[PDB]
RNA sequence: UGAAUAGGGUGAAGCCAGAGGAAACUCUGGUGGAGGCUCGUAGCGGUUUGACGUGCAAAUCGAUCGUCGAAUUUGGGUAUAG
RNA sequence: CAGCAGGUCUCCAAGGUGAACAGCCUCUAGUUGAUAGAAUAAUGUGAUAAGGGAAGUCGGCAAAAUAGAUCCGUAACUUCG
RNA sequence: GCGGGAGUAACUAUGACUCUCUUAAGGUAGCCAAAUGCCUCGUCAUCUAAUUAGUGACGCGCAUGAAUGGAUUAACGAGAUUCCCACUGUCCCUAUCUACUAUCUAGCGAAACCACAGCCAAGGGAACGGGCUUGGCAGAAUCAGCGGGGAAAGAAGACCCU
RNA sequence: UGGCUUGUGGCAGUCAAGCGUUCAUAGCGACAUUGCUUUUUGAUUCUUCGAUGUCGGCUCUUCCUAUCAUACCGAAGCAGAAUUCGGUAAGCGUUGGAUUGUUCACCCACUAAUAGGGAACGUGAGCUGGGUUUAGACCGUCGUGAGACAGGUUAGUUUUACCCUACUGAUGAAUGUUACCGCAAUAGUAAUUGAACUUAGUACGAGAGGAACAGUUCAUUCGGAUAAUUGGUUUUUGCGGCUGUCUGAUCAGGCAUUGCCGCGAAGCUACAUCCGCUGGAUUAUGGCUGAACGCCUCUAAGUCAGAAUCCAUGCUAGAACGCGG
């Protein structure tokens, strides 16, 4: 989920749709893709 | 008297517990008939892994010299201390010595160990830690030991130095270790300069050989037939026979042999894994890890934090691409490889491109 | 041929999978694989960039029925690339092909893989969105 | 011959009103009565599955399933014996 | 027969939440049985999960989809109940 | 209770109709390959990666037929098949965590229950021997495990005849 | 049921006249038989009633090769290559679905391709109980009938703790003692195939076609190793929502309805990660010098080249193997 820093040779990409490129970053942030927690409340993301 | 196919490895019989915490190996890897003096094995502690982002060894690949993600056990190798270089020769009976050549000063963790002070077990007699034994007269007669003609492989009884690795105990871990070299004469001559106190790590392990990964594995449970061998379940999965099995014997004859699919100890021997190819040797601090993702868990080399259940590494390590038995805390014994398969990729160092560092957790 | 990848399990016999090219069935099928070998209970797992065989279970009679073997395009399983970049898609979908690997329709729609087009240069001709 | 079914949904037949129809059909509301109408508890029946069988009852126990104003269930007294 | 996981007529009817007498939960009011501690294998007894979607087994057995209130919209044909 | 043999229409191919024998005298309306069919993967269409079910007929009825009845024909079910939509730990594919016990301990205290004995390969043989012939092999103090034999827990076998 | 024979018969040697272009044996084979053998398919009451419980499949415990495929060789009435046939030799690999209770019967999609025989077919105190020994009821067919049938249909008991042994793990004790570990006189073990880069557009040919042989890499699959860039679980410790009641009330806090229900990381693991072929002894076969035997030729003197398996390397271990200071 979160707006962290992806490495050149690390980082899982989900392309669900017409190649809608998402990615995980943090472990805690991958979790907020089940629950759908929006970046309104959670500020650091 | 039928057969069903070989689910699981047969010849780990008997499945005996490896009582001693360090692994043993009777059939040692035979001489480096190239390097004039070496050891056969060494010493390590199992710590944790990193993802080495490097490039391939095999140079003709379809995706040659791309980015390659790889496993690596970064095991800590403090050098071992000699008590005495035992001069095993022959007699007309067998493999019998004549004298050892002692070291003068041992380590500190020789205090508590040299004994067998444990309950329901034998002692030793009062062969405690060293006074000042045979080394002065003994050092010259190991030259005369090869003049016998009745002469064998000369070896050396060693002990560890512990706290240096983050484990805090000061009762040393013992083993004898064989000296290798050019000939029988050379593994005596150059080993006279080894018994001084401590040996070298780099004598046995040259960078980019292979290293066979023997150690002591975990004892899983009293594992039944499903996990220990490799039987299924029945898809009806009712009554008595869920995680059971069928045949153990046979009608004609009633007496079978040691193949049978029963329950008992899994893992936990001094089990040998084959030619894990040595990546690099790094002395101090070089590589790091700690990346905030799920991959595999709970062994992190210098992140923000440390390793869990080990302590943070500030020593001298050897990097084996692959693995080595045990889990956290467990002390391992890295044996070298006698049959080195691929050509030695030494001289220059192997690539480290970049590696992550953050938390491992959230 | 080597995929150079990680080819994962979990595409057994059956396969309700969508029509990846513009032939346009509904439910396809996957029968025997290319180079089979399993056990009873144990289902033959297909993969992506392959050339597994196929009929078509349900749909409409211009695209339904009677074999022409396929090649699967997408799976939602995450697979380890050697260069450390994982990629899972969306929907399962097979291109109904011909027995040495080329599409029956005019082009593939939806995402496709890199390595699927590395294997077959014939399927690489009229690809979809290369991810 | 004595005792027991709370709760909750519909409603022909009879009878009246209102718009509409040559007249009858149609068509809008109220009043009202006969249910194996009908529904959920009491009373009451037994489809599937697991554990028991040297154990709690000489066919047992757990999870699971049916009916109920009708050909309704049940107690007591009394009579019928190869 | 039993100091046995049992048979056994039959009386009375508070608060707030949910039709009632489901459930929910406290009163008036009552009580944990004729042996016990610590670790908590294999194996028999409970739940979770990637990807697939029936492909498995005598056996959709097992297990999944869905659910209320209120409004819209809806199929053959009758012994016309 | 409700028939046989023989002859017969352009042309492949068939018997309307006719004769003859036999008996008390030889069947209508309507339907068919059955809870009944030897013959039969019969014969044809559609479906199916193969598909004999689904569903379309063929005629080649071993042996259909009106009152302990054919036939019209709506409602109802812990009763019986298939196609079709979404889908499913049953399986692929197994892993992980949890409740309770096993391990281990105290107390009091069962159960039907009593062959000298307890290796295997070859050989003879009351006929498939750890037990008998030769040869190879086989030590004891002890506990946790697991379903192959001996053939357990048991009743004078279920077949089978008096 | 076991024994016996091989009846009923299978296979081969093979009498070898025929017939295939000529032409006993490329091939096809009248007419049949001899030895072997125990498979089609049964002759026999020899040996058995204080049990002699069935079929197809799941799961796990062997040995042989009457040989499908992998190593090694030779020949044709075979142009390379497609096609056709025979010998050395048992270490390993030997698919997925549909018709049908069902292997048989019978069809399809691939794939490098999908063998033969025995062993109480491991085989109901591991497992299903569809196939498989009684008891509701009906039809056809037969008999005066109660009812029957070498014909079909509908429902209809898998109990429990292994005495001794096989047997898989863990401890305790024997030539002073002995923490600690190396010999290898010995015991257990591991195993396979395809595609692609590329060889090569070369050999050879009418035309379609396209061989010897290298270097290089990797994908199915198995075991052991497996805890980082993957995928998930994590009742431990934190985070979201709903109902009732108590603690005097409000309030602040609790029990309780599975972890109430809604969402992560300790601790573990795969749907996953890493790794894997030395010397010695010899066979078919071909030669080498030279016989038996004036010539000749692999053997009698003499002397060499030579196969997955064989056999050892690689790892575990009561001198009879954990050595022994």
């Amino acid at each position: 989920f979160s707006g962290a820093k992806i490495y050149p040779g690390r980082g899982t990409l989900f392309v669900r749709g017409d190649s809608k490129i998402f990615r995980f970053q943090n472990s805690k942030s991958a979790s907020l893709f089940k629950q759908r927690k929006n970046p309104r409340r959670i500020a650091w993301t | 008297k039928y057969e069903a196919p070989r689910h699981g490895h047969l010849g780990f019989l008997p499945r005996k517990r490896a009582a001693s915490i360090r692994a043993r190996v009777k059939a040692f890897p035979k001489d480096d008939r190239s390097k004039p003096v070496a050891l056969t094995s060494f010493l390590g502690y199992k710590a944790g892994m990193t993802t080495i982002v490097r490039d391939l060894d095999r140079p003709g690949s379809k995706f040659h010299k791309r980015e390659v993600v790889e496993a690596v056990t970064v095991v800590d190798t403090p050098p071992v201390v000699v008590v005495g270089v035992v001069g095993y020769v022959e007699t007309p009976r067998g493999l019998r010595s004549l004298t050892t050549v002692w070291a003068e000063h041992l380590s500190d963790e020789v205090k508590r160990r040299f004994y067998k002070n444990w309950y329901k077990s034998k002692k030793k007699a009062f062969t405690k830690y060293s006074a000042k034994y045979a080394q002065d007269g003994a050092g010259i007669e190991r030259e005369l030991a090869r003049i016998k003609k009745y002469a064998s492989v000369v070896r050396v009884l060693v002990h560890t130095q512990i706290r240096k690795t983050p484990l805090a105990q000061k009762k040393a871990h013992l083993a004898e270790i064989q000296l290798n070299g050019g000939s029988i004469s050379e593994k005596v001559d150059w080993a006279r300069e080894h018994f001084e106190k401590t040996v070298a790590v780099d004598s046995v392990f040259e960078q980019n050989e292979m290293i066979d990964a023997i150690a002591v594995t975990k004892g899983h449970g009293f594992e039944g037939v499903t996990h220990r061998w490799g039987t299924k379940k029945l898809p009806r999965k009712t009554h008595r026979g869920l995680r059971k099995v069928a045949c153990i014997g046979a009608w004609h004859p009633a007496h079978v042999m040691w193949s049978v699919a029963r329950a008992g100890q899994r893992g936990y021997h001094s089990r040998t894994s084959i030619n894990h190819k040595i990546y690099r040797v790094g002395k101090g601090d070089d590589e790091a890890n700690g990346a905030t993702s799920f991959d595999r868990t709970k062994k992190t080399i210098t992140p923000m934090g440390g390793f869990v259940h080990y302590g943070e590494i500030k020593n001298d390590f050897i990097m084996v691409k692959g693995c080595i038995p045990g889990n956290r805390k467990r002390i391992v014994t890295l044996r070298k490889s006698l049959y080195t398969n691929t050509s030695r990729k030494a001289l220059e160092e192997v690539s480290l491109k970049w590696i992550d560092t953050a938390s491992k957790f959230g | 041929q080597g995929t150079k990848f990680r080819i994962s399990l979990g595409l057994p016999v059956g396969a309700i999978m969508n029509c990846a090219d513009n032939s346009g069935a509904r439910n396809l099928y996957i029968i025997a694989v290319k180079g089979s070998g399993s056990r009873l209970n144990r289902l033959p797992a297909a993969s992506l960039g392959d050339m597994v065989m196929a009929t078509v279970k349900k749909g409409k009679p211009e695209l339904r029925k009677k074999v022409m073997p396929a090649i699967v395009v997408r799976q939602a399983k995450s697979w380890r690339r050697r260069d450390g970049v994982f990629l899972y898609f969306e929907d399962n979908a097979g291109v109904i092909a011909n027995p040495k690997g080329e599409m029956k329709g005019s082009a593939i729609t939806g995402p496709v893989g890199k390595e699927c087009a590395d294997l077959w240069p014939r399927v690489a001709s009229n690809s979809g969105v290369v991810v």
